[PDB]
DNA sequence: GGTGTTGTATTACGGGCTC
DNA sequence: GGTGTTGTATTACGGGCTC
DNA sequence: TATTTGTTG
DNA sequence: GAGCCCGTAATACAACAAAATCCAACAAATA
């Protein structure tokens, strides 16, 4: 039960094979590509096709007619003759030692994008699927605020359990919100610690139940506060707070190495140390990014001046304007530097309407659902809206899934074939 | 690791778990990779069948029925750190060469086979729970026949010569249909051994090119202090997960230091350099108490704690402004007088 | 008057050989790959070249300059020095043990691709041979075995007639039916055969085997029912049960199902009456035994260490006795 | 003695044409 | 509307010397 | 001799 | 080109990516 026991006088290679035969030319519809290929063969000298008793082949490899292309690549890709659904390299190593197939690599990668199980099972670095495209930089001071918290720490005396952080996107000002892992009184403690400065414009946070929080969201809609609400298991958007708790974790380890179970005393020292230390992407201390009144003043900084903003009373407007201008251009510099050092391999994905994208078992099933060697056979979903440049909402075929926003790091767009 | 030998005299194996049960078989991955030819066998099993006592060796031998190895490379798993396993392998003349306390990169080629196995397992795992134990031999037969990248030949034909049935003989020669008289197999099988050996120097060079570009070697002599930073105490978030310095004893490799993390307790006191870090004590430091009365008065100048000796009653801890690794023994006669309320806090 | 007696200071190997010299770097156009290779040699660990009186060479191979690559391939490929235009396997077995040649295999296959004299009609799609290797197997059934406290009262015999290899393994005599081909498929480390010539009794199987072959790519049909050849192979099949009876005579608790793979190992680790060699090294290199260390029970750091190697030695004596009895049976009968 | 390692899309380099 | 982001050893580029 | 308790895929 | 000192100063590279329970199973410690 072997193949190639069939003559085909109507295919692309007929023009190539009549270079010796010159007998019959029964071309088909859309066979004008064969005419152009024969013209290119005529103006060049690459004649290596061998014609031996109906076996027309290349120098050592069997050229296959285009009628049975899919049959051959399915035979050497599926388990009919022990393929195994591998990549283009193993498929070439199975086919190219035996067959030639002009533009074989493009045909094989097209088949990889065609075969459904390879789309659902393979990953092929599904963490580089969209550009960086960071947050818009800022406005006037204390208008954008980043919100997140680490769920659990070694508990203190039974009054405090975990640390919440507030750092603004502009100035990156540390904060010490020590919660109890909380209730609807989140707005009480949160209000007491941001309203020390004032009400922001948008909150960059995750889809956490203390902030998804239909009771708390309506408060923000009434008050005039937006909510970015980073999607399920995509904590990258929170950013400044995540980077702060990275710096806080080192600081908390430093100040509580031998002093576990009472770190709530040292937490204001943690935030004050974070506040007094200059950063890199802005080059100035977060006091200086705000009203520059580093109160410790161990020594005067470089370019010695008055450096006493307490003496200035009415002229603070020009000083804050100057700080705002230089910090805004520094934020733009940080944005472009991040975009340069990150997008060296980040391939974009821009669809925005009418596709059948997937979600490869991350933010689709539960974060608490165990990942194992169980098959990854998420069905072909649909996309109806372009919610952002780096995400697309889906019509999750479930009860509700409680969210339908999927960042591009889980999509891996499905492609059909007739 | 050393390149190759005479058809899997060097071998690797490892375990991964998390597989769904079918007949109470939630291990099912005992993958053994014939390192030279990369034949990469894996046989279904379970956690509760054996713990290297009764039946684990039996299918280990039915695998080894097709040729005894000469070198194992495995992990620090409890199924192979047992006294029964090491001694039987020593009487078999086969080394152990275990890993370095959560350093699975020693078993890299077996784990890379698992990485290839997992994709094929998901491909064949549509009947996840009902009936799928027939798929592991199918996955074996598919994976062995598929050509690899680092050698250009399928691992099935590297050792056995020929390919499996339904010949799809390539345009090289008829040599891959070698199923005939066996007196001349030695010459061309050794020729293929030379081919594959050359492909493995190419593979070792390719691995060392793109990985050593950023990596920097660490060079320590015996005697100098070293920090372990992990795998010393298994709520490790705010507390001092990183522990104090220890004295290195045996330098097995340039990236393998044997050190005295505790007194004499347990579990294979060699740590890979990835966890290891240099220690520098360039520095009013105090002196070394050696008298009997200096261990009682100078007990409130402590800094950290290691733990309690399991063999007898002797606590090991760190003092302040002294030699860090060279600890001073503090028994119970000078332990209860000082406030120990803040001592067990860093141990818990 | 032979090769390597010429100065070639402008090639790829110059950057590799200037790791200790560092004298002159007379590169060519687009030779920045050579500087990258020297940087690679600096940042990696492959430095084993020996520098003695212009003889730069690897641990056992003399490197060759890239300029006379055509000269080397013509010398070691054509009939200039009694060649014959062999395949890539023989050519690389001839060239590689003597010279290092970075990217040698690709050089050889590229020369094969760019040569014209050898490329003739070679013939066709697949090999045709009635005698092979693992392409024809036979099996039989046995009955009287202990329950082994796990209902494993059967032994599954498999024969490898093309190479005289064997596979004996414990099963259950009640149901050797889908579980039979499951363990057959985990047995199939060496591919499907062409035909199975069991010829033991009536076989209601080979229908689901046929469905398996339809689900797969091989046409392995199971046939040869109620045949009668009876020329030598019948003696081997009859004597097959003798070794299993000897394994039975050992014990019943922790019996032959323990260390029966070792029974097979030193059962086929012996030459077949000196006419044919052992099945391990008739195909593989040797599949070494390594029994050298057996008496070290002083400390060991009757069921763990001692009795295991006593049972191994007992199995070795048993197979020696079986070999003696079959050779004396052949001497008396013939 | 004892310590990574290949599968995979993706992309870079020679014959043959226009020069 | 809504989607990364800084801390850190490490390393690359100008004044001043030898030319 | 059963119930513990260090460490590790 | 050719290298060196020194003084700034950019620069990819990885960590924040919820936290903490055991599972199965080696061998130490009493009583």
């Amino acid at each position: 039960s072997y193949y190639k026991s069939d003559p085909l006088c109507s295919a692309v290679l007929i023009h190539m094979k009549e270079l010796t035969q010159h007998n019959v030319t029964p071309e088909d519809m859309s066979a004008f590509r064969s005419y152009q290929k024969k013209l290119e063969l005529s103006e060049t000298f690459r004649k290596n096709y061998s014609l031996e008793d109906e076996m027309i082949y290349y120098q050592d490899r069997l050229v296959v007619p285009i009628k049975q292309q899919n049959a051959v690549m399915r035979l050497y890709h599926d388990h009919t003759l022990f393929g195994g659904h591998f990549g283009v390299t193993v498929t070439l190593a199975k086919i190219s030692p035996i067959y030639y197939w002009p533009k074989l690599q493009h045909s094989i990668i097209q088949y990889i994008r065609t075969c459904v199980q390879c789309q659902l099972i393979k990953s092929h670095r599904p963490r580089l699927h969209g550009l960086l495209q960071p947050l818009p930089i800022a406005e006037g001071r204390w208008l954008d605020i980043s919100m997140d918290f680490v769920t659990g720490l070694p508990p203190t005396s039974n009054n405090l359990n975990m640390i919440l952080v507030v750092v603004d996107r502009f100035s990156k000002r540390a904060h010490f919100i020590a919660t109890r892992k909380a209730t609807q009184l989140i707005d009480l403690l949160f209000r007491y610690i941001f309203s020390y400065h004032g009400f922001p414009r948008t909150i960059t946070s995750d889809r956490d139940v203390r902030m998804t929080a239909d009771k708390y969201q309506e408060l923000t809609k009434r008050l005039g506060i937006k909510s970015t609400m980073s999607s399920a298991n995509h904590p990258q958007t929170d950013g400044q707070s995540e980077r702060t708790i990275q710096t806080l974790n080192r600081l908390l380890r430093a100040y509580a190495s031998t002093n576990i179970q009472n770190w709530h005393v040292y937490l204001p020292q943690i935030e004050f140390v974070y506040n007094s230390t200059p950063t890199r992407t802005l080059g100035k201390s977060p006091f200086e990014i705000d009203l520059g009144y580093l109160p410790n003043t161990p020594a005067i900084k470089s370019d010695d001046e008055v450096n006493a903003r307490s003496f200035t009373a009415v002229e603070l407007a020009k000083h804050l304007k100057a700080l705002t201008i230089q910090t805004k251009e520094q934020l733009e510099h940080a944005q472009i530097e991040m975009e340069t050092n990150n997008n060296q391999r980040r391939k974009p994905l821009l669809l925005n309407i009418g596709d059948h994208v997937l979600v490869h078992r991350d933010a689709y099933f539960k974060k608490g659902a165990y990942m194992k060697v169980q098959q990854i056979y998420v069905g072909p979903f649909r996309v109806v809206k372009k919610i952002n440049d780096n995400a697309y909402e889906l019509d999750l075929n479930s009860h509700k899934k409680k969210h339908r926003v999927i960042n591009v790091q889980f999509l891996k767009k499905f492609v059909y074939r007739p | 690791l050393p390149i190759a030998e005479g058809r899997w005299l060097d071998i690797s194996m490892d375990f991964v778990t998390g597989l769904p049960p079918t007949s109470n078989n939630l291990n099912m991955i005992l993958v053994v990779v014939d390192r030279f030819s990369k034949r990469a066998h894996f046989i279904a099993t379970r956690k509760t069948l054996d713990a290297t006592q009764l039946i684990d060796l039996l299918f280990r031998y039915i695998f080894s029925y097709h040729g005894f190895p000469r070198t194992i490379t495995s992990d620090r798993d409890v199924r192979m750190t047992a006294d029964k396993y090491q001694e039987l392998t020593k009487r078999l003349g086969i080394k152990s060469t275990m890993s370095s306390a959560n350093h699975p990169q020693t078993d890299g080629q077996s784990e890379r086979t698992i990485q290839t196995l997992n994709r094929l397992l998901r491909a064949y795992a549509s009947t996840n729970i009902q009936n799928w134990h027939v798929y592991l031999p199918q996955i074996e037969f598919v994976y062995n026949s598929t050509p690899t990248r680092t050698l250009g030949k399928s691992p099935f034909e590297i050792d056995l010569g020929y390919l499996p049935n339904t010949p799809a003989i390539k345009s090289d020669d008829e040599v891959n249909a070698r199923s005939f008289t066996a007196v001349e197999l030695a010459k061309h099988l050794k020729a293929l051994t030379i081919q594959t050996k050359e492909q493995l120097e190419h593979a070792q060079i390719e691995m060392e090119t793109n990985n050593n570009q950023r990596r920097k070697p660490l060079l320590l002599n015996i005697g100098d202090h070293v920090l372990v930073h992990r795998d010393a105490y298994f709520y490790m978030k705010v507390q001092q997960i990183y522990v104090g310095p220890f004295r290195v004893v045996k330098k097995i490799n340039d990236n393998a230091y044997e050190l005295d993390l505790n007194s004499h307790k347990k579990k294979h006191r060699v740590i890979n350099v990835q966890f290891l870090k240099k220690f520098v004590y360039r520095p009013y430091p105090k002196n070394k108490p050696i008298s009997s009365t200096e261990r009682i008065k100078r007990a409130h100048e402590v800094t950290a704690l290691i733990g309690i000796d399991t063999t007898h009653k002797t606590y090991l801890c760190h003092m302040q402004d002294v030699d860090p690794t060279l600890s001073v023994e503090y028994s119970e006669a000078e332990f209860c007088q000082i406030p120990e309320r803040t001592r067990r806090s860093i141990l818990a």
